[PDB]
RNA sequence: GUUUGACCUCAAAUCAGGUAGGAGUACCCGCUGAAAAGCGGAGGAAAAGAAACCAACCGGGAUUGCCUUAGUAACGGCGAGUGAAGCGGCAAAAGCUCAAAUUUGAAAUCUGGUACCUUCGGUGCCCGAGUUGUAAUUUGGAGAGGG
């Protein structure tokens, strides 16, 4: 076929030429258990569905429609943040403690500033990989980002030995590989 | 937003970065054919300002000229191909030494989505049939060179219209 | 045209080949050689939709498990239709008595999976819901306690029912524990099972409501802590035929532990005898006049009590009529018994 | 296999929990046996009995041989089986789990059940379900025509039965169904003749359906089991007419 | 884990629903073009149209068209002749919408299918689309947050 012989052509034309150092800061990515451990907090904090949204507004409209008005208390929902300019609107504040981004987007360049602009804002930013990884998280297809901001107080402890164990894992071993010309080496 | 980021860092063009990204995809797209259909904007930003919304209804094609304009013979040639589409806009991608490529954004009419929506629902309307086959979008108003200024004047088509005032006479009932 | 390949009608109707496997023994269709025209009856059925759908269904099951999203899998699993086999039961059996003509294969089945262990590719539902519908059919036969015919075997006990036109015959294999054929496949007869369940069902609702009481039966479950049998269930309101209903009139058993109580208990409903065995009362006798036991030596030898090794009533009812018990007495040796067929 | 870091320290803090309520269960009833109830939680002991948030109903323990059925259940989570319990379920013959065994409860019988309760469900049987189980399931290691004799036969022939059991003149597995739920002459006889017991898994399990299946059962099994850990805990008890309808 | 699944891409559908073509063509709009023809595209009008305008004033104020500016300015072997525009008077008058900073205390948005209903649609349910952004709010004449 065409598709499969460009999507194999693909990759290796791009591996052939010198990337730009702003690129392959992508795939010097996360660890297996770190990204593991990753996952395990952020599907504790995963977002409410259509589905579980619909179901709590007819639990309390059913509540409000016998009236039996229960009570006016709800702490606040907390999830992931997930919308692109949503995310780098809760960066310029700063209100992102967890940034994971994906490392690949097929628009690189809808991406490509977010790792100086947190690391200029500080922010403890992660190169995920997949997509698609993240869009199981918070019930998209795909998401390409995620931000986290507000944590439980159970969670808060495992939230900041999460940050030391990135920056000790990314921050630490990647910086100066980063700057480097990456590929360039033929197929 | 990030949209500023995208606009800021689109206006450097043959910075490493983005010349690499334009070196990749346009062997990438001279494996397709002259014509296809992206699957989303390259540059967003550029189709939002244009007036891309993503929904059903917007198609993005990318199309491939050789070195009129070529921008409106490039919306000429998705015109001809997707009648059933009216042709929103188009915008400059990649080029090479043997075409030039754009991403030209078409909305169908068809789609209920467009049918309501009242923002784009006067696309709909069959004056709108072909406008870049009259030249009605906005490279065919830039090559018509239709705005207000004395560096506009009477040039090429209303050049034959002022020939038109010296062609014709007017009289009135009461000779004046 | 005649003759259609299996795999050219099984990509015709777009249907996996074990679900076509499914379809042809669900609505009878018969030869991998096909009549035209028949699947062409096929190619148009709900139930091969919901088939279809039902594979979709598992497919978004797998998206959802692999997303790790259990509620919206919850949310699919309960807003899921089912397929139901019941209007080709009706339109492949219209007239009630040819449903009547065959059930006789329909009961075989279901007795025999009413029997068997909980296994993996059965589950315990699959027999649970046989055992109910099993112990449903006996306790209805003991209300108009109308069969005849009595057949004792290495091979069974085969009873057909005289019951609104045909003798029935179902039988029941004792209720040992069988070693599981690895020759045999499950996916067959779990079809065949599931079509005689839903046929039987709707058979029992008009027997039930033909009968003139309730189609659920209702049972105390302290009743049924005794026995699991057809002797479970109450059996509500909203003569007999001589000689075999109500033979044995006003007539008081004392089964043993010794004896199998199953059968004999349902011989004794079909009587319309009491049944009284130490088993039951060891769960936890001043009318008692017989015993039915099978032993060399007897205990306590009441002489006002009879003492009758099982086989008499094995005789009696394929007779219709009273036989002398000095054969049935224990330890004396038995006329080999074979039966009326 | 590397097997991973977490699993090794996993099954070692579990195993520090069982092994301490397992010290704890053995100082509190050697303190009970030896009858030096000075300084202890309670003097008497308890019984839970789940039933239909549910009702969890709790009863002081009768010093009666009551006919108990046990069903071996899937230890926690990452656990290594200590070799105190592991003796035990030895003796119960309760390892290859979804194993039950028909049990005499005395009091001598009773402070096992308070060590092994972490891996095993208890409760009050029914005749019927005895009578289900032995009638559906069930085979005997045999001696018999020519075998290398490590062989095994399901329950048809009460002659092979009446065969082994003449000195206790019993025949007819219907009467070892009525002697286990009687324990009048000899329950004992029975036990050690019935000696295997196997039961299905209840869900199938791999596979898009059955999974959904298996988390829910994990979910009830997590509100039905409970791990006092406390050495006065209460003995949890239930339907075992509920529970083999699902696993008969 | 040699398994399973997310995606993403690309195919296939006698799958569902839609749509393009051709004729005519006085007027309109584009393209090509000689000594007009031709091509393409529409509508009852089309186009243009709400200043990156005109002015130099005591400033004017979207576009369109008429009268005047005016046969003037300007251009042109400054030969043949070519040939405007501002202003003024009038007709008609109408202004609006996106794209930029978050709703993050809950994508609030919509197509489609189905069941009903008062059907150029409505309601419910369910698939989907969509965070690589659909809604509300804001287009400088500001506007937003609050009070």
């Amino acid at each position: 076929p065409e598709y499969v012989r460009v999507q194999r052509q693909k990759k290796i034309l791009s591996i052939r030429l010198k990337v730009p150092p702003t690129i392959a800061q992508f795939q010097y990515t996360l660890d297996r258990n770190t990204a593991a451990e990753t996952f395990k907090l952020f599907n504790k904090y995963r977002p409410e569905t259509a589905a579980e949204k619909k179901e709590r507004l007819t639990k309390e409209a059913a509540a409000v429609a016998e009236g039996k008005s229960k009570q006016d208390a709800s702490p606040k929902p907390y999830a992931v943040k997930y919308g692109l300019n949503h995310v780098v609107a809760l960066i310029e504040n700063k209100k992102a403690k967890l940034v994971l981004i994906a490392n690949d987007v097929d628009p690189i360049e809808l991406v490509v500033f977010l790792p100086a602009l947190c690391k200029k804002m500080g922010v403890p930013y992660a190169i995920v990989k997949g997509k698609a990884r993240l869009g199981t998280l918070v019930n998209q297809k795909t998401s390409a980002v995620a931000a986290l901001t507000e944590v439980r107080a159970e969670d808060e402890a495992a939230l900041a030995k999460l940050v030391s164990t990135i920056d000790a894992n990314f921050a630490d071993k990647y910086d100066e590989v980063k700057k480097h010309w990456g590929g360039g080496i033929l197929g | 937003g990030a949209y500023k980021y995208l606009e800021e860092l689109q206006r450097k063009k043959q910075s490493d970065v983005l010349r690499f990204l334009q070196r990749v995809r346009v062997w990438e797209y001279r494996q397709k054919n002259v014509i296809h259909r992206a699957a989303r904007p390259t540059r967003p930003d550029k189709a939002r300002r244009l007036g891309y919304k993503a929904k059903q209804g917007f198609v993005i094609y990318r199309v491939r000229v050789r070195r009129r304009s070529l921008r409106a013979t490039a919306e000429e040639r998705v015109g001809r191909r997707a009648a059933n589409l009216r042709v929103l806009n188009s915008y400059w991608v990649n080029q090479d030494s043997t075409y030039k490529y754009f991403e030209v954004i078409l909305v169908d009419p068809q789609h209920k989505a467009i049918r309501r929506d009242a923002r784009y629902n006067w696309i709909c309307d069959p004056v709108h049939k072909h406008r870049e086959a009259r030249g009605l979008t906005a490279t065919g108003k830039k090559s018509r060179g239709i705005n207000k200024g004395h560096k506009f004047n009477n040039t090429k088509a209303g050049r034959r219209k002022t020939w038109k005032r010296q062609n014709t006479l007017s009289l009135w009932r009461y000779r004046k | 045209r005649n003759f259609i390949t299996r795999s050219q009608a099984v990509r015709k109707l777009q249907v996996s080949l074990a679900d076509f496997r499914r379809l042809c023994i669900f609505k009878g269709i018969y030869p991998t050689f096909y009549y035209a025209k028949d699947i062409q009856y096929l190619m148009h059925e709900p139930v091969l939709a919901k088939f279809r759908e039902h594979k979709t269904f598992a497919r978004k099951l797998t998206r959802a498990l692999g997303r790790g999203e259990v509620s919206s899998a919850k949310r699919l699993e309960e807003n899921r239709d089912s397929y139901t086999l019941d209007h080709i039961i009706k339109e492949r059996y219209p007239s009630f008595p040819d449903a009547i003509r065959d059930i006789d294969d329909a009961l075989n089945m279901l007795f025999l999976f009413s029997n068997l262990p909980s296994t993996n590719q059965v589950s315990s539902k699959i027999i649970n819901d046989a055992q109910k519908i099993c112990n449903q059919w006996l306790a209805y036969v003991a209300k108009e306690r109308l069969v005849r015919k009595v057949f004792v075997s290495i091979k069974g006990v085969y009873y057909q029912a005289n019951i609104k036109g045909e003798e029935v015959r179902w039988l029941v294999p004792f209720k040992f524990p069988e070693n599981i054929p690895s020759d045999v496949d499950f996916r067959i007869m779990l079809t065949f099972l599931e079509f005689y369940s839903t046929l039987l069902h709707f058979v029992l609702y008009k027997l039930y409501t033909d009968s003139g009481l309730i189609y659920p039966p209702k049972l105390d479950l302290k009743k049924d802590k005794i026995i699991s049998g057809l002797s479970s269930y109450i059996l509500e309101s909203r003569k007999y035929d001589s000689p075999v209903a109500s033979l044995f009139s006003a007539f008081v058993f004392y089964v043993s532990r010794e004896v199998p109580i199953d059968i004999l208990e349902f011989l004794i409903l079909s009587c319309g005898g009491n049944v009284i065995s130490e088993a039951a009362m060891d769960q936890i006798m001043s009318k008692v006049t017989h015993q039915i036991v099978d032993r060399p030596v007897l205990k306590n030898k009441v002489a006002g009590r009879t003492y009758i090794q099982p086989q008499w009533i094995f005789d009696c009812i394929n007779k219709g009529e009273l036989v002398p018990a000095n054969k049935y007495l224990p330890g004396e040796a038995l006329p080999p018994h074979l039966s009326p067929w | 296999k590397f097997v991973r870091a977490e699993s090794i320290v996993a099954k070692t803090l579990a195993t520090s929990r069982e092994k301490e309520r397992i010290k704890r269960v053995s100082i509190l009833e050697d303190k009970k046996a030896k009858n030096e109830t000075q300084h202890i939680a309670s003097g008497k002991d308890f019984i839970l009995k789940i039933t239909e948030g549910l009702i969890r109903e709790k009863t002081t323990y009768d010093g009666k041989p009551a006919l108990l059925f046990i069903v071996r259940v899937r230890g926690p989570l990452a656990v290594n089986i200590p070799n105190k319990a592991f003796k035990i379920l030895s003796l119960l013959r309760l390892v290859e789990t979804n194993t039950g065994v028909f049990v005499k409860l005395t009091k001598n019988v009773y402070p096992l059940l308070k060590v092994i309760a972490p891996y095993v469900v208890i409760g009050k049987p029914s005749l019927s379900s005895i009578r289900s189980l032995i009638q559906k399931r069930g085979r005997i290691i045999y001696k018999g025509e020519n075998e290398a004799e490590p062989h095994e036969i399901v329950l048809n022939d009460n002659n092979i039965v009446e065969e082994q059991l003449g000195d206790h003149g019993i025949i007819c597995v219907e009467d070892i169904i009525h002697e286990i739920a009687t324990m009048g002459e000899s329950f004992s006889v029975c036990n050690f003749f019935l000696q295997p017991f196997k039961l299905n898994r209840e869900v199938s399990g791999f596979g898009s359906l059955n999974r959904l299946r298996k988390i829910k059962q994990r979910e009830a099994e997590s509100r039905t089991r409970q791990f006092s850990n406390a050495a006065t805990a209460p003995v949890i008890e239930v339907d075992i007419d509920s529970l083999l309808a699902k696993l008969n």
